[PDB]
């Protein structure tokens, strides 16, 4: 299961719902956030000068 | 124990089809990508001096 997926809806859908409720002070979401990755191959980038 | 080593692919023998002579290129004799035997005529520049 990638769990990047799950954290992407819970903060796009869930999260801001909960820190917009009354009473609720602080919304401490405890793990990371989406970010496209650029995984380089330093080998390719030796092939390619 | 084996090493990855970076290479690039060289043919064993490279012809480098150069004009000797100058002159007006007449005729180009051979098509593109084919392959070529010893001698086969390429171009024809013009023999007038």
């Amino acid at each position: 299961a990638n769990t990047t997926a799950l954290a992407d809806y819970a903060v796009r859908n869930v999260n801001n719902e909960i820190r917009r409720l009354p009473g609720v002070g602080k919304l401490q979401f405890f793990d990371s956030e989406a970010a496209m990755r650029v995984w380089i191959d330093p080998q390719k980038l030796v092939g390619y000068g | 124990v084996f090493a990855e080593l970076p290479g690039r692919i060289e043919p064993v023998r490279v012809a480098e089809v150069r004009a000797r002579v100058a002159g007006i290129v007449l005729k180009r004799t051979f098509e593109e990508g084919a392959d070529v035997k010893a001698g086969d005529v390429l171009f024809q520049i013009d023999p007038a001096p």
